[PDB]
């Protein structure tokens, strides 16, 4: 639960070396649990 | 003695032309719903083939020619097995998909049912059937009125009769995959099921 804070946080995949964690989700489960929700989900932009 | 004898029979013709019969009456059966009764009843007779393959199967070797001529017998009527194969996994995912959150924000009507158009927009987001799979779900659901379209009814009916037959397969093509290793063949079938 304690977790559930930086899920959609700019910051997400910092001091960490792989920056694109969140976009391999998206490419991952967006056509099962819905893009929109997982945009919302993790803080992302489509269009930017 | 017997299994021999059947071994080197006629059988195997008689089979393949039962698997083709039933590949292409099922997938007829399925678009209308007043003939489920005849296709339970299709279904239960092709479970009982399955169950005599199995008593040939039963008691081999690894790399038995049993095995082999079975496997021959397969990739000789590949058609039929992919498109029966096809017929199950493709109402094996429509219920998975009906349950899942897309589908459920999709639907507009609050009395329960879906246009034709919304249906095939969902199916399309959804990204798991080709397009002649969307018509074929399409022709097989019925709609009552403005093309409204029941769809835990659609999802559920086709369920229970094709379970044990569904099993049987899995049962039968897991046999084939354990007893008869290094054939390229019997892969195509195992990724297709």
């Amino acid at each position: 639960q304690w977790d559930r804070l930086v899920l959609n946080t700019p910051s997400f995949p910092s001091n960490y070396w792989d920056k694109f964690v969140k976009r391999k989700v998206l490419d991952k489960h967006g056509d099962i649990f819905g893009r929109e929700r997982i945009a919302e989900l993790l803080g992302m932009d489509l269009a930017s | 003695g017997n299994q021999q004898s059947l071994a080197h029979s006629r059988l195997w013709d008689a089979v393949v032309g039962f698997l083709h019969v039933f590949a292409h009456m099922m997938m007829k059966l399925a678009q209308d719903s007043s003939q489920i009764e005849l296709l339970k009843e299709l279904l239960d007779l092709q479970k009982d083939m399955v169950v005599m393959l199995l008593s040939l199967l039963e008691g081999n070797v690894v790399n038995g020619m049993i095995a082999r001529q079975m496997v021959d017998m397969l990739v000789e009527s590949s058609s039929n097995v992919e498109m029966i194969l096809k017929f199950f996994d493709m109402f094996l995912k429509l219920k998975d998909i009906v349950g899942s959150e897309a589908f459920q924000d999709y639907v507009t009507d609050p009395r329960g049912l879906i246009s034709k158009k919304d249906f095939q927009k969902a199916m399309d987001s959804q990204k798991q059937f080709t397009g002649p799979e969307i018509q074929f779900l399409l022709s097989c659901s019925e709609a009552d009125e403005n093309e409204m379209i029941n769809f835990e009814e659609f999802a559920n009916r086709f369920q229970e009769p094709a379970r044990d037959i569904g099993f049987n397969v899995a049962v039968l093509l897991t046999n084939l995959s354990e007893h008869v290793p290094h054939d390229p063949r019997l892969r195509n079938f195992l990724e297709l099921a």
